């Protein structure tokens, strides 16, 4: 398997899990935690004028609600698992358990 | 129905649930939501272990393995599974892990999204072919049978794991063969009481 | 004159700067607005 | 003797009697079994 | 009606700032005036750090022990 | 031979320590008449030393490179006599004491002024209470099960 | 705000006495207690102060670099490192006599100089930095960073950039950035340095800023990384014959995991440290992207604490409400921070000696002792401060009604159990450790050392045997070849690790014995007792049965009067103050143990420690009396030597350690009634009625004098032991 | 200078006033105790801080309560 094939397959199978399988769980956990609450109020509600949850980057169209940040997240996991595969395969290491 | 006659039953263990023999010494199922989670996880552990017991004994009787020999091939780089002698062409370590993850994650995460606590354990329908659910007077008997055989299989899996721990390089049918050859002098006693 | 520079700075930091700082901070200690 | 047994019942007199007896016990044991570092009697 | 415990009733203390907190005591006397804020005089077996065995306590800073 | 320690009956440094101490005593024994009392005390100390080293030889003590008996307190049966058989013999005796002095404190807890029995010990009551702690472990066990070991405030 | 010098406090400014001066010095950095204070202004002052501290840190490092560049023999040290003395800085003392100039001329210098026992030579030589112009450039850059931190601290005090209170309370974005960038990108950048510079610098060529864009750290270059063939970065590990600083026996690998030491330097491989910092960079960059900041993903630390309530209530309400008692409380933040910092400082000390990272730092023996002693005393102090700030949190910042029944209020619910079981553990340890030490003292006294109670540390020897140390015959996971641990690692790092740990000459997992057991239990006594004092002062910070209103009196207050039997030293501050004594004792034990074990290893007679560490007259004779000969002979009547300064500092530390006893033993009241007589004498002495104080000269306050005695005590402790540990380890050098 | 605040647990025994060496305290009429009096503290500016008032207060913890605070020449016990 060439490394381009490995990277592409693992990334595709990561944001496939993110788009279809592990979407409702991730999003319901997100809604459960919701926001970082500083003394009941959020970080932006209490002030600080910089911790506003960006919506111009999260408004992207999808029937299920996939955004570019989930594309980065599932896909960072993708490239990470791909490079784990690639390095672990390219390293000719013998575990040699019991022998 | 009591795991130990004479011990008082917990008030939350009435006997109505399948396999409710009142066994809660440590007091884990005192709150009901944890008890429903525990029932679901008990049935999941049970079903996996009792599917596993054939997958441990059968390939050791005829499949020419001993249920850990079926794993050593992945511990050595270069070499794939001998599914009944013939090698499998689906790769050896990484791609089987990919298929396992991508399949059982989907299955178990479509299992996770169930909200009805009875379908969380006893879904039925597509998982109930042959119509062995249309008569609760026997479905309760069958649920008790599932729980009982599953707890038996869980204890048998402890037997597998610990007979593997005591004797590192054997299998359970070899243990039973040793116990059928010389039953007295080749039992657990040489390990609970190590001579040195 | 680079072996002479310690002779310039060790007094200037150790005798002169302490006199400066002690005087200035003693005035700051006793000031009243 | 009344009120002498109350004095000998007092904490220092009673402590010196108890610790003199106890110290003599330990001292005579160490005379009998000197230089002990193990308990070999099982 | 006489308010509070009795002149020999056993009582325990729920006052956080007392030496005898969660420790039982004997009610010496209860001042029947409804203007003294701390009427319940309690007697304790063991002295505090001030070598004092008694203090006046409130009605809600006290709990009639069931012994 | 645990922890890289030769036994003391086999350790050459242990015998060398014995011989060194014995020579150190004999060099002090020469200054006195062979029948005199200091000389006899030194000879008694010499036999005490010799049988001390013999007993540390026979009781399974392990000697290091320095040549001194080390104690293996881990739990090996061969060396239970170094720590555990004494240790239980401590926890018994110690637990005698605390089970006595506690019981006494419970027996003089219900007095009018119970502090004048702390400083003036009732020898009859204390002598009745002292041997209650002989078989103290069963009393402490049962009082733990009956809840009488821990006050309920 | 106020009028006189404590402008931050109009209570000390309106103090006619000299207490004004002292307390305005002391309470200057206690921004929480100043007048007209707000949480916003408190946070902003803290931020600017952090900038000032970073500026001073970079300035102090620039000073080190400048004084090694200007007055150091660093260009000569990088030629023959293990036989040329470092030079910290020059010395121009106009009180020096000509013999002292003849004596302090070391390292092949033009004049008198000071020997760098700090290890900056070894560390700088290991990370590159060959010529003195490199150190000059580094000092210039750190002066620039000092000015940058000063600029930032001034800029973030102006109104246009004064950050808001809710910005310092963003406890998710800060963790995200600090894990990802401060911890991860910084470890990644240190890997970049170790790969582009320090590994080429160890292997000859000098990759500097002018020629680092046109040299390859690996001959392929980013093919292995992008193509995933990362094993190509572990091809030529410069095996077993590499001369550090020259290309003889060098290699091409940059991230090989070898384990163990260099053979020449007896330090870790720069390829190992490059791969290390890379690995933890990946781990910290992953761990950064955890806390939700702005982007709709991540955790909220609130709903992690709020959600970690166990059913059954064994903890109680769990961590329900603990985000607010840390986010809104800077003393909880500071206590946790100093706790972690003391733990990892002790870890730095315990790993830098046994796993030395710098070239030829295990070969200079005074450097290792100075470093271990330094970081361990720093760690003990930082730990004492962690606990002191926990006490200050419990007094100033703890809100019981906000955190009812949670995991933090349950501390105060059963604080007596914690304090009493710490008072059991410390009491047990002291009784038995001292009993065995005194038993062995008496056995050696009575000439029967065979009767000693030499309890072998089987449980640490078993761990050493679980790491490959074949010196006890336990045959455990890494000492046994037939094991899962000696199979899954026998191809990667266990070769080097085994060949390093089995070497009896290095500090890696030293061969221990019964003296090591006994002194480890003394160490446990010290840790448990310092912990007892500090935890007891933290949990009795809000109040006790003797003073339930202690929270109303603040952290530092003298007492509560002689009433109620007597309330001397009842504050949580006083608990801290007594715990500094027990801390200095504890670190003195750990460092005496370290220094004697190591000086006996370096000398060669490990048998000396093994036969003499079990009884305390062995510590007094064979360590303190024996190793202090060359020290106290630093200046004798017929001459002096290079250790004259350490003899003088030894006696100086003795003098101030004894002067602290004046303030600790002798208390106030005697001194106020003395200074009353002195004030009478000044007001009735002719030609001195002309001169009159403006500050009425009162004696020192009580809590102040406990602090001043503790400061003299600790200064003397530290200076005395520094002098002894450097003079003894530099008088012979192993 | 100092802050001698008292609390309503006072029983009117008049021992803090009789211990006070600076006349900080003085009994006033009150209706909260059997003795029908309570110990005020007008002359807090004369308080040295000796806490003889609370080394003589026979309550469970204390009624009179000295909180040490800004120290003046009267509160630093200075005859010069
Ligand atoms: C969840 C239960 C479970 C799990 C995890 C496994 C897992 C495994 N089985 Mg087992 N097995 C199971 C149930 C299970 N089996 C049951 C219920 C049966 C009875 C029908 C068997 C009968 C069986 C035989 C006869 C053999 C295995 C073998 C194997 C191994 C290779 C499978 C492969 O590559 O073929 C996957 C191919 C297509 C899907 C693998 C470790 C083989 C092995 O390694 O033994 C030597 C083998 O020969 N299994
Ligand atoms: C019911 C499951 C089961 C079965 C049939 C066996 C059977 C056997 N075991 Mg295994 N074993 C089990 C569970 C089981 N074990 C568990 C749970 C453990 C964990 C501690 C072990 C640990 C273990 C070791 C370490 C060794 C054996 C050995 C043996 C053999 C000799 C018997 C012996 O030494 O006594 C061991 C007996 C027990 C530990 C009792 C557990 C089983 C009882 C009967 C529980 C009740 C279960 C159920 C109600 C009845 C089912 C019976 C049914 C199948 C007819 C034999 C083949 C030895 C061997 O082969 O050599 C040996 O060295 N076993
Ligand atoms: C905090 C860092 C630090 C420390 C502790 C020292 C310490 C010392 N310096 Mg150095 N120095 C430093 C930074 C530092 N320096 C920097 C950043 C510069 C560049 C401006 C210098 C330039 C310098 C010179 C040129 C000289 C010293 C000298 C000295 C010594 C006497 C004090 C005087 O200095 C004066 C202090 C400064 C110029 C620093 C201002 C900031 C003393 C050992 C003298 C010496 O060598 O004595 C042997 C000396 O002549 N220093
Ligand atoms: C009479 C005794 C005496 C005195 C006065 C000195 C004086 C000095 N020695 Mg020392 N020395 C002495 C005896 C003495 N020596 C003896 C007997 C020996 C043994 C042979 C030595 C060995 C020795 C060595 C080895 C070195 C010196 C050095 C120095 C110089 C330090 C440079 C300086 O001022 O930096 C500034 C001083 C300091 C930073 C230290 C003061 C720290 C203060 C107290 C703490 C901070 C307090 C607070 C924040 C500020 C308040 C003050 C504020 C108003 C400014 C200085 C001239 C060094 C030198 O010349 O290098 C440049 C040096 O390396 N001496
Ligand atoms: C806490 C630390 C510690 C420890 C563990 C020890 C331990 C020991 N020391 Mg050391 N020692 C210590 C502190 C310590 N010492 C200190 C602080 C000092 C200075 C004061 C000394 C000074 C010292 C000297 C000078 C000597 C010792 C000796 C000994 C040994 C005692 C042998 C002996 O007479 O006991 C024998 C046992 C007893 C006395 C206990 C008897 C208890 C009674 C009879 C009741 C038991 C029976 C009971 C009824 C239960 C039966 C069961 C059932 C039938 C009811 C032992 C190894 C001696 C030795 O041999 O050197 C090694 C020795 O010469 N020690
Ligand atoms: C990725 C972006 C980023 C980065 C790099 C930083 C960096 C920093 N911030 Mg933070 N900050 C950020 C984003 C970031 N911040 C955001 C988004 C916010 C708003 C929420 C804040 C809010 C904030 C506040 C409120 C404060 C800081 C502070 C700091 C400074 C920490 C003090 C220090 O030097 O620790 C250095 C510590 C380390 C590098 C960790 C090392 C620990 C290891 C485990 C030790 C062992 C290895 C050791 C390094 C080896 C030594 C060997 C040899 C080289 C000596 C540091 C400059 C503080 C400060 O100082 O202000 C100026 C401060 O008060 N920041
Ligand atoms: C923040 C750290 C950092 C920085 C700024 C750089 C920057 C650079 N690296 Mg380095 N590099 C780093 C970390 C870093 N690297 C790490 C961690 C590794 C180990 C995986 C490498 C391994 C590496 C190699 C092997 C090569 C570079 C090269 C380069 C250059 C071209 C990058 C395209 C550039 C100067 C290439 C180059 O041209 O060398 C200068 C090159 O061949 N780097
Ligand atoms: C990151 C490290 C750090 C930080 C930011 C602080 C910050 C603070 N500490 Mg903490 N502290 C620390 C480390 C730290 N300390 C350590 C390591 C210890 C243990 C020794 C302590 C022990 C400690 C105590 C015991 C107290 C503080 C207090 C304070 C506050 C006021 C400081 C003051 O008045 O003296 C400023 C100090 C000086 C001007 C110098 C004093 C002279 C010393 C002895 C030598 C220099 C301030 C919030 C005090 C507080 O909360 O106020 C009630 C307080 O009582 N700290
Ligand atoms: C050598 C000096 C020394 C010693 C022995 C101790 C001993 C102790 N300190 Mg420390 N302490 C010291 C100096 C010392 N301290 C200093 C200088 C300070 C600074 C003020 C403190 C501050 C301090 C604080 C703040 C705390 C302690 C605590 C403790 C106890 C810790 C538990 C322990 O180890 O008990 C084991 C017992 C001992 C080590 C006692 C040794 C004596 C022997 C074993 C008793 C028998 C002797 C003999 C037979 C009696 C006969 C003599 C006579 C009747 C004729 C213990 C009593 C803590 C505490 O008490 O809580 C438990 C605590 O919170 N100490
Ligand atoms: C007072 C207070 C405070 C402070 C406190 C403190 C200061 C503490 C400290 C603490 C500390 C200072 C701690 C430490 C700890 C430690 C630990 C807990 C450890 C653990 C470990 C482990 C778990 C391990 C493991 C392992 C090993 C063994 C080795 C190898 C690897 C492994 C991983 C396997 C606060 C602010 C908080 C709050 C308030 C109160
Ligand atoms: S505070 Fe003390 S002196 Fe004053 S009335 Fe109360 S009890 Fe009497």
């Amino acid at each position: 398997l060439s490394p381009s094939i490995v990277i592409s397959l693992s990334t595709g199978l990561s944001l496939f899990l993110g788009r279809f399988v592990f979407f409702n769980f991730q999003r319901e956990n997100v809604a459960k935690q919701g926001l970082p609450e500083q003394n009941g109020k959020t970080h932006f509600e209490a002030g600080d004028d910089r911790a506003k949850e960006y919506v111009s980057l999260l408004k992207s169209n999808d029937p299920i609600g996939f955004n570019i940040v989930d594309v980065l997240a599932w896909g960072s996991i993708g490239h990470i698992v791909a490079y784990y595969i690639l390095a672990t395969s390219s390293n000719g290491y013998d575990p040699s358990f019991f022998g | 129905a009591h795991w130990m006659p004479g011990e008082p039953r917990p008030a939350y263990l009435d006997g109505s649930a399948p396999g409710d023999f009142g066994f809660d010494p440590l007091g884990l199922g005192e709150v009901p939501a944890n008890l429903e989670r525990y029932k679901e996880s008990e049935l999941i552990h049970c079903r996996w272990a009792m599917l596993a017991v054939p997958g441990i004994l059968v390939p050791e009787a005829l499949g020419y393995g001993n249920w850990v020999k079926a794993q050593e091939w992945a511990a050595l780089p270069g070499g794939q599974a001998t599914y009944l002698g013939n090698p499998v062409p689906w790769g050896t370590l990484p791609t089987i892990l990919a298929i396992e993850f991508l399949a059982i994650a989907f299955v178990e995460h479509q299992r996770s999204m169930e909200k009805d606590p009875e379908k969380k354990k006893y879904p039925g329908g597509a998982f109930d072919p042959l119509g062995y659910s249309k008569d609760p007077k026997k479905l309760e008997e069958l649920k008790v049978k599932e729980i009982k055989n599953g707890r038996l299989a869980l204890l048998a899996f402890v037997g597998f794991c610990v007979q593997q721990s005591a004797y590192p390089g054997t299998g359970p049918l070899e243990n039973l063969a040793t116990h059928l050859a010389d039953p007295w002098h080749n039992n657990i006693g040489d390990i609970v009481i190590p001579f040195n | 004159t680079f072996n002479n520079l310690p002779s310039i700075f060790v007094p200037l930091v150790g005798l002169v700067f302490p006199a400066i700082a002690m005087a200035s901070l003693f005035l700051h200690i006793q000031k009243n607005k | 003797m009344r009120d002498l047994k109350t004095y000998l019942s007092v904490a220092p007199v009673l402590s010196t009697l108890w610790f003199g007896s106890l110290a003599g016990l330990l001292i005579e044991i160490n005379r009998l079994f000197p230089d002990a570092l193990t308990f070999p009697f099982f | 009606p006489p308010i509070g415990p009795k002149r020999g009733s056993k009582v325990k203390i729920l006052r956080r700032e007392s030496y005898w907190f969660k420790n039982v005591g004997s009610v010496v006397a209860v001042d029947q005036d409804p203007k003294t804020r701390y009427p319940v005089v309690v007697r304790f077996a063991k002295v505090n750090y001030a070598n004092i065995s008694t203090n006046n306590y409130a009605l809600d800073e006290v709990e009639e022990v069931a012994a | 031979d645990i922890s890289g320690l030769t036994p003391c009956k086999d350790s050459k440094q242990f015998a060398k320590r014995e011989k060194q101490q014995i020579k150190k005593l004999e060099s002090s024994l020469k200054l006195y008449a062979p029948e005199s009392a200091p000389a006899l005390a030194l000879n008694a100390q010499i036999e005490k030393t010799k049988r001390r080293f013999d007993n540390y030889g026979k009781y399974g003590l392990l000697c290091g490179s320095d040549g001194l008996p080390h104690l293996i307190v881990n739990g090996d049966q061969r060396h239970w006599g170094e720590f555990i058989t004494p240790g239980i013999l401590f926890l018994y005796i110690a637990g005698w004491i605390g089970w006595v002095g506690r019981s006494y404190l419970i027996a003089i807890s219900g007095e009018k002024k119970p502090a004048m029995k702390e400083i003036i010990i009732d020898v009859p009551l204390a002598s009745r209470i002292i041997f209650r702690g002989f078989i103290w472990p069963v009393a402490a066990y049962r009082e733990f099960l009956n809840g009488d070991l821990i006050a309920k405030d | 705000m106020a009028l006189r010098f404590p402008r931050f406090s109009q209570g000390l400014a309106q103090d006619p006495t000299t207490r004004r001066i002292w307390f305005g010095i002391a309470t200057a950095h206690d921004f929480e207690s100043h007048d007209d204070i707000t949480e916003e202004r408190l946070y902003q002052n803290i931020f600017a102060s952090h900038f000032g501290q970073l500026a001073i840190i970079f300035l102090w490092t620039s000073g080190n670099l400048f004084h090694v560049a200007w007055q150091g023999n660093f260009e000569t040290w990088v030629q023959d490192p293990l036989h040329v003395r470092p030079i910290a800085h020059a010395i121009w003392d106009p009180h020096f006599g000509q013999p002292a100039v003849e004596a302090f001329t070391r390292g092949g210098a033009l004049g008198p100089v000071n020997i760098a026992y700090s290890g900056v030579y070894q560390w700088w030589y290991t990370i590159g930095l060959r010529t003195n112009e490199d150190l000059y450039t580094g000092a210039l850059f750190l002066l620039f960073l000092s000015a940058l931190s000063l600029i930032g601290g001034w800029l973030h005090l102006q109104p246009k950039w004064k950050p808001r209170v809710s910005w310092f309370k963003n406890a998710e974005s800060r963790l995200n950035h600090h894990l990802s960038g401060l911890f991860g990108v910084s470890s990644l950048a240190w890997t970049g340095h170790l790969v582009h510079v320090a590994i080429p610098a160890s292997r000859g060529e000098y990759v500097r800023w002018n020629n680092f864009l046109n040299v390859l750290p690996h001959p392929q270059g980013l093919g292995p990384l992008f193509t995933g063939q990362w094993n190509l970065y572990a091809q030529n590990p410069d095996s077993s014959s590499h001369l550090f600083g020259t290309s003889q026996g060098s290699g091409t690998a940059i991230l090989t995991l070898l384990g163990g030491f260099h053979p020449q330097t007896q330090s870790l491989w720069l390829t190992d440290m490059a791969h290390h910092h890379l690995a933890i960079a990946i781990l910290f960059l992953i761990a950064g992207h955890m806390y939700r900041t702005n982007f709709g993903i991540g955790h909220s630390i609130k709903d992690l604490l709020e959600a970690h309530i166990p059913p059954g209530g064994r903890l109680g309400r769990g961590h329900k409400g603990l985000y607010d008692t840390i986010n809104n409380s800077i003393h909880f933040q500071l206590g946790l921070a100093l706790a972690s910092l003391g733990v990892i400082t002790s870890l730095v000390a315990q790993h830098m000696y046994s796993l030395p990272a710098y070239a030829f730092i295990a070969q200079d023996f005074t450097t290792q002792a100075a470093l271990y002693t330094h970081h361990q005393y720093i760690a003990g102090f930082i730990m004492t401060g962690a606990f002191a700030h926990g006490a200050i949190f419990f007094i100033r910042d703890y809100n019981p009604e906000q955190n009812e029944d949670n995991v933090l209020a349950r501390m105060l619910d059963h604080k007596e159990a914690i304090i009493s079981h710490l008072s059991w553990a410390s009491l047990f340890l002291g009784f038995h450790t001292l009993g065995l030490y005194v038993h062995n003292d008496v056995m050696l006294a009575f000439g029967t050392p065979e009767k000693q109670i030499l309890i072998e540390p089987i449980f640490a020897q078993w761990i050493q045997s679980a790491h490959g140390k074949t010196s006890y015959g336990f045959d455990v996971l890494l000492s046994s070849t037939s094991g899962p641990a000696f199979n899954a690692g026998r191809s990667i790092w266990l070769p080097g690790w085994l060949n390093a740990i089995n070497e009896n000459s290095n500090s890696l997992f030293l061969t221990i014995g019964p003296g090591d057991f006994l002194v480890h239990h003394a160490i446990a006594l010290g840790l448990h007792t310092t912990t007892l004092i500090l935890v007891k002062g933290a949990l009795d910070a809000r109040g006790s049965k003797l003073m339930p209103d202690k929270k109303d009196f603040g952290y530092s207050f003298p007492c509560d009067g002689p009433g109620r039997g007597g309330t001397c030293d009842i504050s949580a501050w006083d608990a801290f103050y007594l715990a500094v004594f027990w801390m200095l004792n504890t670190i003195g034990w750990v460092t005496f143990y370290w220094h004697w074990k190591h000086i006996t290893l370096w000398q060669g007679n490990v048998s000396q420690f093994n036969e003499s560490s079990t009884y305390l007259m062995g510590w007094l004779r064979d360590y303190l009396w024996l190793n202090s000969s060359q020290l106290i002979n630093g200046y004798n009547p017929f001459g002096m030597n290079s250790l004259s300064v350490w003899a003088w500092m030894f006696l100086f530390g003795h003098l101030v350690w004894a002067t602290g006893f004046m303030f600790l033993i002798s208390w106030r009241g005697y001194w106020q009634e003395l200074i009353e007589t002195l004030a009478w004498a000044h007001e009735r002495t002719p030609l001195a009625n002309l001169i009159r104080w403006k500050d009425k000269p009162v004696a020192l306050s009580i809590v102040q004098a406990r602090l001043v005695g503790l400061a003299h005590f600790s200064v003397g402790y530290i200076f005395t032991y520094a002098a002894f540990l450097i003079a003894s380890t530099s008088g012979k050098f192993g | 200078s100092h802050s001698v605040k008292i609390y309503d647990t006072c029983i009117g025994c008049t021992q803090c006033v009789r211990a006070c060496p600076t006349d900080v305290l003085e009994m006033i009429p009150w209706d909260g105790c059997k003795a029908k009096q309570i110990a005020s503290a007008p002359r807090t500016e004369d308080c040295v801080g000796c806490k003889r008032c609370e080394s003589a207060c026979p309550t469970d913890f204390l009624s009179v309560r000295v909180y040490l605070w800004h120290e003046t020449t009267r509160s630093m016990g200075l005859a010069y």
